[PDB]
RNA sequence: CCCGUCUUGAAACACGGACCAAGGAGUCUGACAUGUGUGCGAGUCAACGGGCGAGUAAACCCGUAAGGCGUAAGGAAGCUGAUUGGUGGGAUCCCCCUGAGGGGUGCACCGCCGACCGACCUUGAUCUUCUGAGAAGGGUUCGAGUGUGAGCAUACCUGUCG
RNA sequence: GCAAAUCGUUCGUCUGACUUGGGUAUAGGGGCGAAAGACUAAUCGAACCGUCUAGUAGCUGGUUCCCUCCGAAGUUUCCCUCAGGAUAGCUGGAGCUCGCGUGCGAGUUCUAUCGGGUAAAGCCAAUGAUUAGAGGCCUCGGGGCCUCGACCUAUUCUCAAACUUUAAAUAGGUAGGACGGCGCGGCUGCUUUGUUGAGCCGCGCCACGGAAUCAAGAGCUCCAAGUGGGCCAUUUUUGGUAAGCAGAACUGGCGAUGCGGGAUGAACCGGAAGCCGGGUUACGGUGCCAAACUGCGCGCUAACCUAGAUCCCA
RNA sequence: AUGACUCUCUUAAGGUAGCCAAAUGCCUCGUCAUCUAAUUAGUGACGCGCAUGAAUGGAUUAACGAGAUUCCCACUGUCCC
RNA sequence: AGCUCAACGAGAACAGAAAUCUCGUGUGGAACAGAAGGGUAAAAGCUCGUUUGAUUCUGAUUUCCAGUACGAAUACGAACCGUGAAAGCGUGGCCUAACGAUCCUUUAGACCUUCGGAAUUCGAAGCUAGAGGUGUCAGAAAAGUUACCACAGGGAUAACUGGCUUGUGGCAGCCAAGCGUUCAUAGCGACGUUGCUUUUUGAUCCUUCGAUGUCGGCUCUUCCUAUCAUUGUGAAGCAGAAUUCACCAAGUGUUGGAUUGUUCACCCACCAAUAGGGAACGUGAGCUGGGUUUAGACCGUCGUGAGACAGGUUAGUUUUACC
RNA sequence: GGAUGCGAUCAUACCAGCACUAACGCACCGGAUCCCAUCAGAACUCCGAAGUUAAGCGUGCUUGGGCGAGAGUAGUACUAGGAUGGGUGACCCCCUGGGAAGUCCUCGUGUUGCAUCCCU
């Protein structure tokens, strides 16, 4: 019916794959708020 | 099934083979109908071998109503501002449509 | 879902500990939370509005968005052979702000002000921590010895308090 | 379940955006057209030999409906439409409880 | 037994020559394994790898932006490991030594009107052995249909991935699926 | 311990096989796709046909507003249609210095965030033929878009499908 | 076999609904039937012949040269899905982007910190189950002032997968710098009574790499095969009297793998392998079979039951 | 002991005349008689009959049967062998 | 917003175990629609006041998970509202279940788009959001029978033997309450408890479905012992006779018949005795074919019917050895 | 040294009984015209200042209950890894490691922020 025999081994094979991290994250989820004002600061930045 | 493909869409669930037009006689068509050719223009010699004078059209639709090529026959009103009866034009090589307009 | 419903088998993780119901003290309403900062979700049975799956419980995770009520928090999540960055809203009830990083901060101006204690001399040192190593040698002062001798058995002595 | 005659709630019309009274109805489905394609197509379909061309369903499982609120504005005489969950029994402008 | 992954042995495959049977490619080999060797270089050994590669990871360059990476660099030589071609949404030409493995026709003619030359590679290795005052520069690799229709399948949330689709129209992958009114939108 | 075979498991009291010769099974074709080779390249393709030509089913030549694919997308449609990049990493090269160094250069690629075109929504000084034009100003929306093209032809392997 | 229905003996009927020749009529979903689905040319619960037709098959069988390299899966989800398919995982090929110890990687630990409710424990703690006496014997019932039981107080025996205050071992999450820190300025339509915050930006300065060990390196993409019946073992563990039974958990093993040992054996012990010479071992052994002591020591056993003689293991 | 008789629920009608452990009875090798030294067989009776019954024909029946069954006499290599 | 519940204690005409009223104690022992768990006390419970956030517009996230959809849930943004003095709360039900694609139909919404020669008005077709349902719930439109049967396969799977197991069946031991006139143990062994056996039946599904001939009897050999008789002995509640218990012991023997297809059983009779079993439930190219288990046929019950019946009945081809 | 207002920690702070308190407070307390409030001026609300520290609040005490901490229980129970370990089995020793919980015993009974005021 079921098991999770040889299933650690299998995500071991090329696992475990952390996601790559970079210096700058998205924003998409983010309090709309909050991103609207930081886009109208970048546009006036000098 | 499988795998990210376009969904096929072939057309040979009937008896196809059956319909299959090969083309291996293109180059026989092409030497028979250069004799049939070279055999018209001694018929007709000394009458011009690329036949009867043809009118300029218009192509039909927005698409190609900006060029222009061969039509039939030249109108029985084109004929007529030309001087030319229309029982005698295609004796002297004029091709003759009277269906065209002239609008 | 597919035979478990959102808090199948919560009957210990999400219950309030041993005489600590009823009202929140108000120092969790008085926690600030910034973007970054790393918090342990500690699910609160009281509230049940923004609480976490229960996945979620007893995890670490990095603070990336801020809201009038809630924090948005990045959690670790391993499926299968991938690790994935798993962004979930929790209200404040239910996130502690985390003890992890305490000793970075205060560890890394003790590094910097060493190192330029020790570039002034000309002196180049590491500031590396180090792992427990051998203990040197060293003399121990003579005493009275108590003398330890394996002890005859006592069927009689087999059982908590003896027979 | 009970639902009152009136309700006062938005207005998603340009003159109102706002909330106004409501009366409530029940939505009733209409009368199927013979002129409508679908109906057209069928009908060609199912004419001359081949019995019946589509399926009949008769598995029938549902033992209710999804009633249908019908709330037309009182200012500006437009209607919007507000699903309620499945019940037995259902009324408008019934004796309230205790009432 | 030893405790090692496929007996301690590289399971990476890269090219180590070109597919190509081109007897003047062949040749730039030759020429760019001897430089590579002799001299250590960075750019010559960067040369040699180019060299091997096939034809998608050998993209053009067009001419406009060719000028544009050039501006203010008119001292240096311009090389490229691919074709450069020719862009007519490109007005002024200035004067440019290009070095490339093919210009096309229309290339060829604009730069040498413009005062300009077009170089081969085994030119540039008797005007700069080392790539001295050189701008490397690549064309765009992921330019291309093909890439579009890579990475997540088009069905799944936040992909913007192309579907391969023999038409283009409202009746081609247009309904459920694609739509709020048709099920989902995915 | 008898080979072949299905099988968790075959020397099996599982099946085929008395012996030898010869014959005997992933092919051809259409569509598409990735990869690679080759030609040309914002183009590419001599494909129906024509002109011919080894006295010739080949080869060679011909695209004049032909046609296919590409060159622009979004929208059900009426329709409208790309103001032309900022930044964090980064190959190579240049200078100083001879440090896990500091400046200049910043292609490819990746991450992040604007702008532009369109569906939807929103907005309207000033004009107009009253329904259009558009000064300014937008959006947690949506797109197989734009922000200096990459395609087309052809050969073959592999894969899906008829 | 004389014979794809015959032979021997024995039997039914024998002037009749009798037997038989020839002619003639009825033809395939049709005929004909004193009816057996009988018969219709050795073919009948739908004849025979040709064609459609190389009918379709998730099912059975087979599927043709050599070395070399890499190398699985019996698991997920969906399916009138359960002998199948697709999907993800595992695998190959093609590379590409970089890197050479300054690596930012790790089926490991260390340091700091966080979550837990199993094992055990607990009832002299809640809930439930449960044994016995003791005191008080106020007040209730029971019977005969007495008296048993209810009651109250302090004790007491024994318990719980669907009880619990408490509470391990093992395992789980996070962090240990160059994507760090500080200083001075700037941007905003967000935020504040408030250039108050929040985030971001510019400039300047600092940053010996900020636990150990290792790092036959790291990242990214494309196309695609096979597989989707598993089985065994230590330990935890459900159903069952039990099973070489059925079903789960972690790891290993077999399957796909020979080789030495266990007499013999897919799984036990040892150990994994190019073709060879030398040396030494693992498990297991050194009376013969059979390579190595009837080696050097102590004790126990005497089996007139086939004394006894090595994990799994009989 | 049995139930003519009475009471009560109830059907379109409540199995009548007959017949039966039947080629129809589960229980069952039913009970009694008979046949035998001995009978799960046979026959004759008995019947609250799992589940008998009237042209879905009931109950009989002389004559007839390469039809099923039991017994007796004759007969015998069926058997003792 | 105010209030505090279950229960108990002490009091009050009728009034009591239990009506209503008063005080006191009261960590929830109540209540919160439903299953269970969790949660809640100036509340999430109870009583009142005002009300419709059970609203409109997208997108994001979680659970499911392929990191697809649906259902459900959560955190925001932009509107419009409710409630409160206000902070604040409200996007249905305290939390964990209560539900549904394509096509088609129908409704709502947008002084919207199209009907392709140009217009107008009907009609029709589109765009956006709901409704009518698929419960086999990722969603065909679906009754039987075959004993007249067919094909592809399956030992992935039943009906034998064998194997594991031994509950059940069978056989044996230990303790000693009691029985035995007296007397636990001559002979017995209650309450318990330890085993053996594979001559019972089950459990399982490992071998066999390109087939291991499937009941019983007949015939014939060999083997076992848990010994019925026969040889030699011990014990007795063994005077004799007969009988009972136990030991060595499988050398020899264990029969003729009625009824039944039987295995089993039962009776008659003889006998020293008429013990129990194995050998692929020994034995069909050894027989036999009564039974079971093809096709004909009858009855009863069941079914509208075709037909069904571990119900009864009668007729029904038993092939080959020379390796 | 304290009180009061708002608090933080939410029993070392709770519960029961007994005892005690200068000053300013906090209370009890007086009244029911107005706002408000009920069957009920009890509560709530409004206005007030005659009386009292009786209660509340505060503090102390108890071989008090509870709660908190330690010791002990105990290297016990259990547990990770190991063995061609023991044993018919049930189970168990040993090896490399980790390591609890009632009873009993001792001790403790809050700490503290801002503001105002009293002791002054
Ligand atoms: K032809
Ligand atoms: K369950
Ligand atoms: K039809
Ligand atoms: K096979
Ligand atoms: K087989
Ligand atoms: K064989
Ligand atoms: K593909
Ligand atoms: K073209
Ligand atoms: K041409
Ligand atoms: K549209
Ligand atoms: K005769
Ligand atoms: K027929
Ligand atoms: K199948
Ligand atoms: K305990
Ligand atoms: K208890
Ligand atoms: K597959
Ligand atoms: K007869
Ligand atoms: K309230
Ligand atoms: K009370
Ligand atoms: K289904
Ligand atoms: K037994
Ligand atoms: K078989
Ligand atoms: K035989
Ligand atoms: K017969
Ligand atoms: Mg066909
Ligand atoms: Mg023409
Ligand atoms: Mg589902
Ligand atoms: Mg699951
Ligand atoms: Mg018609
Ligand atoms: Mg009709
Ligand atoms: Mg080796
Ligand atoms: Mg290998
Ligand atoms: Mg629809
Ligand atoms: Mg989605
Ligand atoms: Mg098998
Ligand atoms: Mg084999
Ligand atoms: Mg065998
Ligand atoms: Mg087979
Ligand atoms: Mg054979
Ligand atoms: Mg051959
Ligand atoms: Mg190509
Ligand atoms: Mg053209
Ligand atoms: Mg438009
Ligand atoms: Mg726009
Ligand atoms: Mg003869
Ligand atoms: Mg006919
Ligand atoms: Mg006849
Ligand atoms: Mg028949
Ligand atoms: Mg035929
Ligand atoms: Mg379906
Ligand atoms: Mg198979
Ligand atoms: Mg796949
Ligand atoms: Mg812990
Ligand atoms: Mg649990
Ligand atoms: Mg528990
Ligand atoms: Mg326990
Ligand atoms: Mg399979
Ligand atoms: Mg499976
Ligand atoms: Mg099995
Ligand atoms: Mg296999
Ligand atoms: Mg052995
Ligand atoms: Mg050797
Ligand atoms: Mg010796
Ligand atoms: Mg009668
Ligand atoms: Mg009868
Ligand atoms: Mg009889
Ligand atoms: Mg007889
Ligand atoms: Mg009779
Ligand atoms: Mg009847
Ligand atoms: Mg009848
Ligand atoms: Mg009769
Ligand atoms: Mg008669
Ligand atoms: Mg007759
Ligand atoms: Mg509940
Ligand atoms: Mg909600
Ligand atoms: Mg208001
Ligand atoms: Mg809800
Ligand atoms: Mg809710
Ligand atoms: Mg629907
Ligand atoms: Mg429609
Ligand atoms: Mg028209
Ligand atoms: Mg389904
Ligand atoms: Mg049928
Ligand atoms: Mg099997
Ligand atoms: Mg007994
Ligand atoms: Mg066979
Ligand atoms: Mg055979
Ligand atoms: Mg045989
Ligand atoms: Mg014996
Ligand atoms: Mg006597
Ligand atoms: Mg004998
Ligand atoms: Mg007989
Ligand atoms: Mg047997
Ligand atoms: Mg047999
Ligand atoms: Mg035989
Ligand atoms: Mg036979
Ligand atoms: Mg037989
Ligand atoms: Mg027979
Ligand atoms: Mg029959
Ligand atoms: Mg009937
Ligand atoms: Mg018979
Ligand atoms: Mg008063
Ligand atoms: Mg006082
Ligand atoms: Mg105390
Ligand atoms: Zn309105």
């Amino acid at each position: 019916n079921h098991t999770a025999h040889n299933q650690s081994y299998k995500a071991h094979r090329n696992g475990i794959k952390k996601p790559k991290s970079h210096r700058h994250s998205s924003t998409k989820g983010m309090d709309p708020k909050f991103l609207r004002n930081q886009r109208y600061a970048r546009k006036h930045n000098k | 099934m499988k795998h990210n493909n376009v969904i096929p869409n072939g057309h040979f669930k009937k008896h196809w083979q059956n319909y299959v037009r090969t083309w291996f006689n293109q180059p026989a068509r092409k030497t028979r109908r250069r004799a049939a050719r070279q055999k018209k223009a001694a018929t007709i010699f000394p009458r011009p071998t690329a036949g009867s004078l043809r009118p300029i059209v218009h192509g039909q639709t927005l698409k190609y109503n900006m060029k222009v090529r061969a039509g039939r026959g030249f109108s029985l009103e084109e004929l007529k501002a030309a001087g030319i009866p229309k029982k005698l034009a295609p004796t002297i090589g004029i091709a003759v449509d009277h269906r065209r307009r002239n609008r | 879902p597919a035979g478990h419903g959102l808090r199948s088998r919560t009957r210990d993780s999400f219950s309030r500990a041993f005489r600590k119901k009823g009202t929140i003290a108000l120092s969790t309403y008085l926690r600030i939370f910034k973007i970054g900062d790393y918090v342990d979700i500690k699910v609160n049975g009281a509230i049940h509005k923004g609480m976490p799956h229960k996945f979620y419980h007893g995890r670490t995770g990095r603070v990336w968005n801020v809201t009038k009520r809630a924090v948005g928090v990045e959690v670790n999540k391993q499926v299968r052979n991938k690790i994935l960055r798993k962004r979930i809203h929790v209200r404040i009830e239910h996130v502690q702000q985390s003890r992890c990083t305490e000793e970075v901060r205060e560890r890394i101006k003790k590094n910097d002000q060493l190192k330029a204690d020790a570039k002034a001399r000309g002196e180049v040192i590491s500031t590396k921590r180090q792992p427990l190593g051998p203990k040197p040698g060293f003399m121990v002062e003579g005493a009275t010895l108590e003398t330890v001798t394996p002890i005859p058995y006592d069927v009689v002595n087999d059982l908590k308090g003896g027979y | 379940v009970n639902v009152p005659k009136t309700k006062k709630t938005y207005c998603k019309s340009k003159e109102c955006k706002k909330h106004t009274l409501h009366k409530v109805t029940q939505y009733k489905k209409g009368k199927d057209s013979l002129a409508a394609q679908g109906k057209r197509r069928y009908d060609r379909k199912q004419s001359g030999y081949g019995g019946q061309t589509k399926p009949v369903f008769h598995k029938k499982a549902k033992t209710t409906k999804k009633i249908v609120l019908r709330l037309q504005c009182q200012g500006c005489k437009h209607v919007s439409q507000h699903p309620i969950k499945r019940c037995k029994h259902f009324e408008i402008g019934g004796d309230k409880k205790g009432k | 037994g030893i405790d090692l992954v496929a007996g301690g042995k590289s399971k990476k495959t890269k090219r180590t020559a070109p597919k190509s049977d081109d007897v003047y490619l062949k040749l730039l080999v030759k020429l760019y394994r001897f430089l590579a060797r002799r001299t250590g270089s960075k750019f010559n050994a960067v040369i040699l790898k180019r060299l091997f590669m096939s034809k998608i990871n050998k993209p053009p360059l067009s001419l406009s932006r060719l000028i544009t990476y050039a501006t203010g660099k008119g001292d240096n030589i311009v090389v490229l490991v691919g074709t450069v071609t020719d862009d007519v949404r490109a007005y002024e030409v200035p004067k440019i030594k290009v070095c490339a493995l093919k210009f096309t026709e229309t290339a060829r003619a604009r730069i040498e009107k413009a005062g300009g030359e077009c170089l081969t590679f085994d030119q540039l290795a008797l005007r700069a052995p080392l790539g001295q005052n050189t701008l490397l520069l690549r064309g765009p690799k992921n330019s291309r249909e093909a890439v579009k229709h890579f990475g997540p399948a088009p069905g799944v949330p936040h992909s913007h991935t192309k579907p391969y689709v023999r038409a283009k129209g409202r009746k081609f992958e247009r309904a459920r699926g694609k739509r709020n009114s048709r099920g989902y939108k995915a």
